[PDB]
C-alpha cells in the first residue's frame, strides 16, 4: 500500500533508491553502505569459500528457471590451468510482462558492478561483459558512465584494492532478438553468431564463449550477492520462514489501479499483491484470470490466489513461477485475441532451427486467427490440442516452445467456451473437381 | 561393446556411436533428414524421435532423438512406439504444410529422401488448409539450380558447405520460418565441391542443372560400376 | 608387376548364388517402346561376355549379397543416396564384404639414399622468362574441357606477371602481351599477380593452346601485342 | 508434363517419351510414343496420371496393314480440347513459376516475403 | 560505390579490442555502420566482411537474423510501438489506428514523405506504464490517440 517503511533489513536491494527517482552514483552509493561487500571479498575470502558460502545461502536463478546458483557455480572445473573464464550477465529482458532489470539497471548499476565483481572473484574470471538490450539506452548511458566512474576509484583495472585478482568489465548492447536471451543462444550471439541455441551437454561451465568456462547469470543474481556478502548467510536465510531465501522483485501489471513492482518476500499471497500494493482492479471491472509470470506462464483463475509465490509451489498448482510479474486479464478482454497475440510473438520469435517450432506455431496462429475471426473449422480444437501435446519438454531443441504452448493449453483447458465458440463453419480443404467423384468419407 | 535393447530384442553395438547409426546399423528403419554419417548429428530436424525407458521395468520414458543420444550400455529405446510413430508423423505433415505441388515437375521425384521418409511414416492425408509460404529463387551458377520452395530446413546445406567443404559463399538468412538458404548475391558458387550438394540437400532445392537438359527419372536409367 | 589385378574384380563367371549381376533397376520401364519408332519388332537384349554383368534387370542388388561391385544403391523404402546405408556394415564404414580394389605393391623392406642433387637458387634472366604452370579444375584436363558445360565455367586464357615486371615492361592489367614459344607466336591479354615472384611467367596449363608440357620451360620473346 | 509415370506405371512397357522445357520453363514432352500393337487397354496409365492429360476415349475404331504404323506419336494422340475433365488446369496448383504465374499466383498460396522485410 | 568512412573503421577496430575473436565485434559493427546511415546498405556487408576478416554470408547471416539491422531502406524516423500483450490489454489497437490514420500507411511501409516509417515491435520494457513507442532514441508512455498529432509535431 501507498506508504511502506522500507528498511534495509527487509528491502536489501532497493531501499537505496532516492524519492526523484534518479540515479545513485558511487559517492552517495559509499555513503549507505556501499562496496564494503567486495572490499571484504577481495581482502578477507577465497574464491572457494565463497562459492560454499552462497551454495549454503541456497541464492536460486531469478531468470525464470530457479536453479540453484551455488551448485551451477560450483559445476565449473577444479582444473587450474584453465586459466581463461567469462562471466556474462543476461540483461536481455525481452519476454513480454517483464520490465524488473529496468528499475536495477537505470538507477542502481553499482549494485551490479559490485555483484558482478563478486561473482567473478568467486568464479575467476578475468573478464565480464553485461549482455544488455539494444533498446534500454538510458540504462546503457549510466552502467558505462558508472562504469567509468568506478575505474578511478581502484575497484575495476589492474591491482584492485591491492589483491592480485585482474577483472575488466564491459558492456555490450543487444540487436533485439528474445531467442538472445536463452543462455546459450547468449552465448552464440556474443561470440558474433545467428543465436542459435546449443545442445546440452556440454554445459556452458566447461564449454561456453570460445570454447572457454562460461557461466551466464541473471541480473537480479548478479545484484542479490552483495547482500549475501555484506550482511551475511545467518541473516540471508532467516528472511522468510519459506522453502526459497531472499527477496525477489515481484510486480502487477495491466489495468489495474496501481501497476507496478515492488521487492517483496518469496510466500506472499497473489491476494495482497492485487489489493494492497496493487490496489485491485479498476473500477467497474471484474477479475477473470491471471499470468503469474510473463507470458511464457500458464494462465490462472479465481481459485489460484491466495496461493504463495514459489517454485514448487506455482509448479504444483499447474503452472511455472518464472521471472514473478504477474498479468491481470479482465472480462471485457476476448481470450482468443490474447491468446492469438501471444502466439503471434511466440511464432514470429522463433529463431527457426527446430521443426516444431518453426511449423508449429504459424499453424496454431492460422487457427486462432480463424477461430478469433469466426471461420473456425471443426477439427481446429483437436489440431490446438494436439500441437500442445507435440510441443512439450524434450521434443523440442530449447524451451521457447513449452513455453509458447503453456498459455495456449492452459487457455483452452480453462477457457474453451469462448475458443470453440468460434466454429460455425463445418471442414473443406478441398474444391470439387468435374468428372472425379470424391471419396465421401 | 555396449548391449541395447530395443522393442524387447537385444542387439550388439557400439558404444561410441550414437543411436541413429546404432540402429541403422542393425538394419532398423528410422526416418532422418538433419543426421549425416560424415557431418554428424545437430538435433534440427527432430525426426529421428524413439521412446526412451529408464530400465527394463520402465513403461513410460520420454521421447528423445537417436541421433544425439549415445548407445551405451544398458539402453533401453522403442522405435515402436505409438507416441513415438505419432511424433514422428506429426513431424512429417509440419514439414508438409509449406511444400509445393510441384513432384511431377521436380527434378528429385523418385529419388527424394522426403518422399521416402513421407511413405514410410505414412502420412498421407492432408489437414492444413492455409496459405502456404513461398520464396524466390537465386541464381548458383552453370552446375546448380535452385527452388527454395523446396527447402524443409534440415541445414544439411550450410553444415557440409561451410563446416566439412569450409566454403565461404553459402549460408542461412532470416528467421523463424523464413529460413534462405543460398548467397548473398546471384552468382556461380565459387567452391570446387559444390556439386555434391544434389546428394547432401534432401529435397529438390538444389538440383543438378547438366541433368535437367536431358532429364528422365531413376527407374529409367541403366547403372554400372565405373570409375 | 601387374599380378593384382586379377583380385580388382571377379572374372565373368561370377554369380550371386547362379544370378548375373544386374545394371537396370527392376521397374525399368518402357523396354517395348523405345525402339518402337525403328522397327516394331523387339531386338534381343545383348549379351555380356566381358563382365558378370547383365545389360538388362534380370539379376541380383540385393544389399545382402556376396558382391564387392554395387552398380547403384536402391532398397525398399530408400530411394535416395541414403540407401547407400543398407549396403554397408555399418553406417559410414566401409562396405559390407569388402571395397572393390587391391594394392599393387606393398611397402618396401628397406627405403633409400638421400638424393644428393641440391638446387641452386632460382636467379631471373634477361630475356629468359621461367614460365610458372597455373593450373585450373576446369581445363587442365583433356577430355572434361570439351564438355559444354564447362565452356561458360572456363575463364578467359590470362596471363599473368608480377607487378613489378608489368612496370618494367610498361603494361597494365588487359594489355594483350605476344610472346614466343618453340618458334610460334602467342598472344593473350595480361593479368597482375602480386604473389607471384618476379622472373616468372603464369600460364594456364593444359588449355587451348597452352600445352601442359610447357612446365620449367622457357619465354624467348615477350613484347607488347599490336 | 513428361512427368514419366504413365510410362512406368505401365504393366507391359508402352509408353516412351522425353521431357523437354520451354525457356518459359513449362515441362513439355519431346517426344510420346505408345505401341498401340501391345496395349491392352488397362487403364493404369489414365489412373496414374497426375495430371489428367493421357485419358481413355469411347472409340476403338483402330486397324491397320502395318505394325510398324501402329505406333502412334504426339500428333497422333494431343487432341484439340479437355476431353472428360473440361476445368482441370494442373500448373495452376504447381508450385513452379511460368508465364502468367509468379510466385505467389498458386492455389492456398501466399505471396513471397524477402528476408531483408523491415517487419520482424 | 560504397566505400566505408575511416571512421566508422576507427570505432570498429576500437570495439573489436574486447573479444578473442573480431567475429564477436559484428554484430556491432553493423549497428556502427547504421548509425552513420539509418539503415545497412548491400556492399556494407561485404565491407564489414573483408574488415572483420569473416566471409560476407556469415555478416549478412547476421544481419538478416536480428530485427533491429534494417537491410531494406528505411524513413528520417523509425516509428517503433509495442504491440505485445501488456499493451493488447492497454489498448493499443487505438494508437496504431489513429497513427496508421494519421500518416495513412500501413505498418511496414514508408510515407510519400518519407518522414516517418511505421513499424510493429516487441515488449519494450515498459509494460506497467501503459501503451509505449519509440520514436528514434525516445520513449513515450502512457499513450492516448488524442496525444498523437502533437507528438507528430515535435518530430515535424
Ligand atoms: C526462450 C528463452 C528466453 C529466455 N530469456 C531470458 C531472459 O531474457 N533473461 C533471463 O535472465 N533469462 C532468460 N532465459 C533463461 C536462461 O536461459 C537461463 O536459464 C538464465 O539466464 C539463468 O540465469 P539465472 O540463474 O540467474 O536465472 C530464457 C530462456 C529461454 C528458453
Ligand atoms: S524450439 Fe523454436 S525457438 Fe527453440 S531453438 Fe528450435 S526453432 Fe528456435
Ligand atoms: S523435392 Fe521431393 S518432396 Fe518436393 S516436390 Fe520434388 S519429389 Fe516431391
Ligand atoms: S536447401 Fe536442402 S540442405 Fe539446405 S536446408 Fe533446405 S532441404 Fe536442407
Ligand atoms: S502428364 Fe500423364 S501422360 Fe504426361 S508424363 Fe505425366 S503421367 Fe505420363
Ligand atoms: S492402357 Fe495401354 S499404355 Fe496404358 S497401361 Fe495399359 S497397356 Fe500400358
Ligand atoms: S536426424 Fe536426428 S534429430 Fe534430426
Ligand atoms: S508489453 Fe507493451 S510495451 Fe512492453
Amino acid at each position: 500500500m501507498k506508504n511502506i517503511i522500507r528498511t534495509p533489513e527487509t528491502h536489501p536491494l532497493t531501499w537505496r533508491l532516492r524519492d526523484d527517482k534518479q540515479p545513485v552514483w558511487l559517492d552517495e552509493y559509499r555513503s549507505k553502505n556501499g562496496y564494503e561487500g567486495a572490499r571484504k571479498a577481495l581482502t578477507g575470502l577465497s574464491p572457494d569459500e565463497i562459492v560454499n558460502q552462497v551454495k549454503d545461502a541456497g541464492l536460486k536463478g531469478r531468470g525464470g528457471a530457479g536453479f540453484s546458483t551455488g551448485l551451477k557455480w560450483s559445476l565449473m572445473p577444479k582444473d587450474e590451468s584453465m586459466n581463461i573464464r567469462y562471466l556474462l550477465c543476461n540483461a536481455d529482458e525481452m519476454e513480454p510482462g517483464t520490465y524488473k532489470d529496468r528499475l536495477l539497471m537505470e538507477q542502481l548499476p553499482h549494485l551490479l558492478v559490485e555483484g558482478m565483481l563478486i561473482s567473478a572473484f568467486a568464479l575467476k574470471a578475468y573478464r565480464g561483459y553485461i549482455f544488455l538490450r539494444g533498446e534500454y539506452i538510458e540504462a546503457a548511458v549510466n552502467l558505462r558512465r558508472a562504469i567509468a566512474e568506478a575505474t578511478e576509484a581502484g575497484l575495476l583495472g589492474k591491482n584492485i584494492m591491492g589483491t592480485g585478482f585482474d577483472f575488466e568489465l564491459f558492456v555490450h548492447t543487444g540487436a533485439g532478438r528474445y531467442i538472445c536471451g536463452e543462455e546459450t543462444a547468449l552465448i552464440n550471439s556474443l561470440e558474433g553468431r545467428r543465436a542459435n541455441p546449443r545442445s546440452k551437454p556440454p554445459f556452458p561451465a566447461t564449454s561456453g564463449a570460445w570454447g572457454k568456462p562460461t557461466c551466464v547469470n541473471n541480473v537480479e543474481t548478479l545484484c542479490n550477492v552483495p547482500a549475501i556478502l555484506a550482511n551475511g548467510v545467518e541473516w540471508y536465510q532467516n528472511i522468510s520462514k519459506s522453502k526459497d531465501a531472499g527477496t525477489k522483485l515481484m510486480g502487477f501489471s495491466g489495468r489495474v489501479k496501481n501497476p507496478g513492482l515492488w521487492e517483496l518476500p518469496f510466500g506472499t499471497t497473489a491476494r495482497e499483491i492485487l489489493e494492497d500494493y496493487a490496489g485491485g482492479m479498476r473500477d467497474g471491472l471484474k477479475f477473470k484470470a491471471w499470468q503469474p509470470g510473463g507470458a511464457g506462464t500458464d494462465f490462472l483463475t479465481e481459485a489460484h490466489l491466495d496461493l504463495p509465490m514459489e517454485f514448487e509451489s506455482i509448479g504444483k498448482a499447474g503452472s511455472r513461477l518464472g521471472t514473478a510479474l504477474a498479468m491481470a486479464v479482465d472480462h471485457e478482454i476476448n481470450m482468443v485475441s490474447l491468446v492469438r497475440n501471444l502466439e503471434e510473438f511466440f511464432a514470429r520469435e522463433s529463431c527457426g532451427w527446430c521443426t516444431p517450432c518453426r511449423d508449429g506455431l504459424p499453424w496454431s496462429v492460422k487457427i486462432l486467427r480463424a477461430l478469433e475471426r469466426g471461420e473456425g473449422q471443426p477439427g481446429d480444437i483437436e489440431t490446438l490440442e494436439q500441437l500442445c501435446r507435440f510441443l512439450g519438454p524434450g521434443k523440442t531443441f530449447c524451451a521457447h516452445a513449452p513455453g509458447a504452448v503453456e498459455p495456449l493449453q492452459s487457455a483452452i483447458k480453462y477457457f474453451r467456451e469462448e475458443f470453440e465458440a468460434g466454429i460455425k463453419q463445418p471442414f473443406s480443404n478441398t474444391h470439387l473437381i468435374n468428372g472425379i467423384q470424391p471419396n465421401l468419407l | 561393446m555396449a548391449t541395447i535393447h530395443v522393442d524387447g530384442k537385444e542387439y550388439e553395438v557400439n558404444g561410441a556411436d550414437n543411436l541413429l547409426e546404432a540402429c541403422l546399423s542393425l538394419g532398423l528403419d528410422i526416418p532422418y533428414f538433419c543426421w549425416h554419417p560424415a557431418l554428424g548429428s545437430v538435433g534440427a530436424c527432430r525426426q529421428c524421435a524413439v521412446k526412451q525407458y529408464q530400465n527394463a521395468e520402465d513403461t513410460r520414458g520420454r521421447l528423445v532423438m537417436s541421433c544425439m543420444t549415445p548407445a551405451s550400455d544398458g539402453t533401453f529405446i522403442s522405435i515402436d512406439d505409438e507416441e513415438a510413430k505419432q511424433f514422428r508423423e506429426s513431424v512429417v505433415e509440419w514439414l508438409m504444410t509449406n511444400h509445393p505441388h510441384d513432384c511431377p515437375v521436380c527434378e528429385e521425384g523418385g529419388n527424394c529422401h522426403l518422399q521416402d521418409m513421407t511413405v514410410m511414416t505414412g502420412h498421407s492425408f492432408r489437414r492444413y488448409r492455409f496459405t502456404k509460404r513461398t520464396h524466390r529463387n537465386q541464381d548458383l551458377g552453370p552446375f546448380i539450380s535452385h527452388e527454395m520452395n523446396r527447402c524443409i530446413a534440415c541445414y544439411r546445406c550450410v553444415r557440409y558447405y561451410k563446416d566439412y567443404a569450409d566454403g565461404t559463399d553459402l549460408g542461412v538468412y532470416g528467421a523463424h520460418d523464413n529460413v534462405y538458404f543460398g548467397r548473398p548475391e546471384d552468382g556461380t558458387l565459387e567452391s570446387e565441391f559444390s556439386g555434391n550438394l544434389v546428394e547432401i540437400c534432401p529435397t529438390g532445392v538444389f538440383t543438378d542443372k547438366t541433368h535437367s537438359e536431358r532429364y528422365n527419372r531413376k527407374w529409367d536409367m541403366q547403372f554400372a560400376p565405373s570409375i | 608387376e601387374l599380378a593384382g589385378i586379377k583380385d580388382a574384380a571377379p572374372d565373368a563367371t561370377f554369380r550371386i548364388r547362379g544370378q548375373k549381376l544386374a545394371r537396370e533397376p527392376h521397374r525399368y520401364s518402357g523396354r517395348t517402346a523405345m525402339r518402337a519408332n525403328i522397327s516394331v519388332h523387339e531386338p534381343r537384349q545383348p549379351q555380356d561376355i566381358d563382365t558378370m554383368f547383365t545389360f538388362s534387370m534380370e539379376g541380383n542388388n540385393q544389399p545382402t549379397a556376396h558382391r564387392s561391385q554395387v552398380p547403384f544403391a536402391w532398397a525398399p523404402g530408400w530411394n535416395s543416396p541414403q540407401a547407400w546405408n543398407k549396403f554397408q556394415d555399418e553406417v559410414g564404414g566401409k562396405l559390407r564384404f569388402g571395397d572393390p580394389g587391391v594394392r599393387l605393391f606393398e611397402t618396401s623392406e628397406n627405403g633409400l639414399d638421400y638424393f644428393t642433387s641440391v638446387p641452386a637458387r632460382f636467379q631471373p634472366q634477361d630475356g629468359k622468362w621461367r614460365i610458372a604452370p597455373y593450373y585450373h579444375l576446369f581445363g587442365s584436363d583433356e577430355l572434361s574441357q570439351r564438355a559444354p558445360v564447362f565452356q561458360s565455367r572456363m575463364p578467359q586464357p590470362y596471363i599473368k606477371l608480377n607487378p613489378a615486371d608489368a612496370a618494367k615492361l610498361g603494361v597494365n592489367a588487359g594489355t594483350r602481351v605476344s610472346f614466343s614459344y618453340d618458334g610460334n607466336t602467342v598472344t593473350l591479354p595480361v593479368e597482375i599477380a602480386e604473389g607471384l615472384t618476379a622472373g616468372q611467367v603464369g600460364l594456364p596449363m593444359g588449355m587451348s593452346g597452352i600445352a601442359p608440357v610447357l612446365a620449367g620451360a622457357h619465354l624467348e620473346d615477350l613484347k607488347e601485342a599490336q | 508434363v513428361a512427368c514419366n509415370l504413365c510410362a512406368v506405371a505401365c504393366p507391359v512397357g508402352c509408353i516412351s517419351l522425353q521431357k523437354a522445357e520451354t525457356k518459359d520453363g513449362r515441362w513439355y514432352p519431346e517426344f510420346f510414343r505408345i505401341n498401340f500393337s501391345r496395349c491392352i487397354f488397362c487403364g493404369l496409365c489414365e489412373e496414374a496420371c497426375p495430371t489428367t492429360a493421357i485419358q481413355l476415349t469411347p472409340d476403338f475404331e483402330m486397324g491397320e496393314y502395318k505394325r510398324q504404323d501402329l505406333v502412334y506419336e504426339k500428333e497422333d494422340l494431343l487432341i484439340s480440347g479437355p476431353g472428360k475433365y473440361p476445368e482441370y488446369n494442373f500448373y495452376r496448383m504447381a508450385g513452379m513459376a511460368i508465364d502468367g504465374k509468379d510466385k505467389g499466383e498458386a492455389e492456398n498460396e501466399a505471396k513471397p516475403i524477402d528476408v531483408k522485410s523491415l517487419l520482424p | 560505390a560504397f566505400e566505408l568512412s575511416a571512421a566508422e573503421r576507427e570505432a570498429i577496430e576500437h570495439e573489436m579490442h574486447h573479444y578473442e575473436d573480431p567475429r564477436a565485434a559484428s554484430i556491432e559493427a553493423l549497428k556502427i555502420v547504421q548509425k552513420q546511415r539509418g539503415w545497412v546498405p548491400d556492399g556494407a556487408i561485404h565491407a564489414i566482411a573483408d574488415v572483420l576478416g569473416i566471409p560476407a554470408s556469415d555478416v549478412e547471416g547476421v544481419a538478416t537474423f536480428y530485427s533491429q539491422i534494417f537491410r531494406q531502406p528505411v524513413g528520417r524516423h523509425v516509428i517503433r510501438y509495442c504491440d505485445s500483450v501488456v499493451c493488447h490489454i492497454n489498448g493499443y489497437q487505438g494508437i496504431q489506428a489513429a497513427l496508421e490514420k494519421k500518416l495513412n500507411i500501413k505498418p511496414g511501409q514508408t510515407t510519400f514523405d518519407g518522414r516517418f516509417t511505421l513499424l510493429p515491435t516487441c515488449c519494450l520494457g515498459n509494460c506497467d506504464k501503459g501503451p509505449n513507442m519509440m520514436i528514434d532514441e525516445d520513449t513515450h508512455a502512457h499513450l492516448t490517440p488524442e496525444a498523437i498529432p502533437e507528438l507528430l509535431e515535435r518530430y515535424k
